């Protein structure tokens, strides 16, 4: 896999504890990015799960769209993460994804299969909450 | 003899007459209320709780009366049934249309205050919403004059009144959204950004100072 | 059979929240016969309550 840059700022912190955990995570993210679907690099805290994705997005010039889950990602947050990731070409990496609610997850998962049934025809637009508009293709989703 | 049967006719009609009495106690007249909207400076009309619940109540009462043999063999119950059927049908319909236009008017009135160049690139929405503003504001001023359940429902023969307010409110709104989606598809940013601040930045597309706090969500 | 009363396949799966067509197909087909299939009724909760 090989990719260009997208011009994001860095400068108050560097390569945060880049580990073979972290490395293999990158590897999976990149090779999945050949076949962009989203990922599940399941990470507990203290182990480096998602801040790595902010830095990796900055590396690819991306402002990473994380729902840093402690009590978050309600119905509307799944509802609009589509347009949120699309505006930046952002990456949805889930700091403790096991802290995301569930009925939201069922409804938006049916909506997900619509979205990605659209996307993985390799087209312009993507269909969420029954809304289908073109975007910049850099959008991933990472379950840590 | 059949003196028993006449006692039966009397007592059988007793309760039916008495329930007619109380359904008329309800809908021969009942006071209504309102809700003060101060962006339009005039109270919006809603007492919906009691009137709706008693509406289903007397609807079931009309069903009970419809479940009489007396209602057709003594067709004085049935005229009551039909007139209350029309009563609550028309009252409910005009109430819901009244409230839908009421809210959408309150929305597009907080919106279609002449505020930017968007409203004049599409002045049709401005003129049309101002027209229905005069119309439905005439209504909204005549509405609290009468606050009575089955005839406060009739001010302007308001069926097509509320109709054209509905249609032209939604025409204004759909033109606004067509403009917004064109701006979005021409420029994939703001696809995230909420429509309120989206219109704020559209107004500020000649003044970056308000945009300053939004530029973060505008961009990578 | 082969037609929509005997041999029917006029059958809808359960999507997200968009099958009031379920009771519709019920109301029609049961009074008129048919072979009506409904798919994915377990992910759905409340209509299936």
């Amino acid at each position: 896999a090989e990719i260009a840059y997208s011009y994001e700022y860095i400068g108050n912190c560097g390569c945060l504890c880049i580990t073979p955990l972290t490395d293999r995570c990158f590897i999976t993210l990149t090779q999945a990015q050949r076949l962009v679907l989203g990922g599940a690099p399941a990470g507990p805290a203290g182990t480096g799960k998602t801040e790595t994705t902010k830095d990796l997005a900055r590396a690819l010039g991306i402002q990473c769209y994380v729902f840093n889950c402690s009590d978050q990602m309600d119905y509307k947050a799944m509802g609009h993460t589509y347009k949120g990731l699309a505006q930046t070409g952002a990456w949805g990496c889930f700091d403790e994804f096991n802290r995301i609610p569930v009925a939201v997850l069922s409804v938006c998962s049916t909506q997900y299969k619509t979205v990605l049934d659209a996307i993985r025809a390799k087209k312009e637009r993507f269909t969420f909450e029954d809304a289908d508009i073109s975007l910049k293709s850099t959008v991933m989703a990472f379950i840590t | 003899d059949a003196c028993s049967e006449i006692v039966d006719r009397a007592q059988k009609e007793l309760n039916i007459e008495k329930q007619l009495k109380k359904i008329e106690d309800t809908w021969a007249g009942l006071s209504l209320a309102f809700s003060t909207y101060q962006d339009s400076d005039v109270m919006a009309l809603l007492v919906d709780d009691a009137v709706n619940e008693a509406l289903e109540a007397d609807n079931l009462q009309l069903q009970n009366l419809s479940g009489q043999k007396y209602v057709q063999s003594n067709p004085m119950f049935l005229e009551t049934v039909s007139k209350w059927q029309n009563n609550m049908g028309r009252v409910s319909a005009v109430l819901e249309t009244w409230q839908n236009v009421q809210k959408k008017w309150q929305n597009l009135e907080s919106i279609f205050i002449g505020s930017a160049d968007i409203r004049v690139q599409l002045p049709e929405d401005s003129k049309r919403f101002d027209a229905v503003n005069a119309d439905f504001q005439e209504l909204m001023r005549t509405a609290p004059d009468i606050t009575n359940v089955v005839e406060a429902c009739t001010l302007d023969g308001r069926q097509e009144r509320l109709e054209n307010m509905q249609s032209m409110l939604e025409q204004c709104e759909k033109a606004l959204q067509e403009y917004l989606e064109t701006k979005r598809v021409a420029f994939p940013r703001f696809y995230f950004v909420s429509p309120a601040d989206l219109l704020d930045i559209l107004s500020k597309g000649s003044n970056p100072q308000l945009i300053l706090r939004h530029l973060q969500k505008c961009f990578d | 059979g082969f037609t929509l009363d005997n041999g029917k396949y006029a059958s809808v799966s359960l999507g997200q929240g968009q099958e009031p067509i379920a009771m519709d197909r019920l109301s029609a087909a049961h009074k008129n016969g048919g072979w009506v299939l409904l798919q994915n009724i377990h992910l759905t909760i409340d209509w299936t309550t």
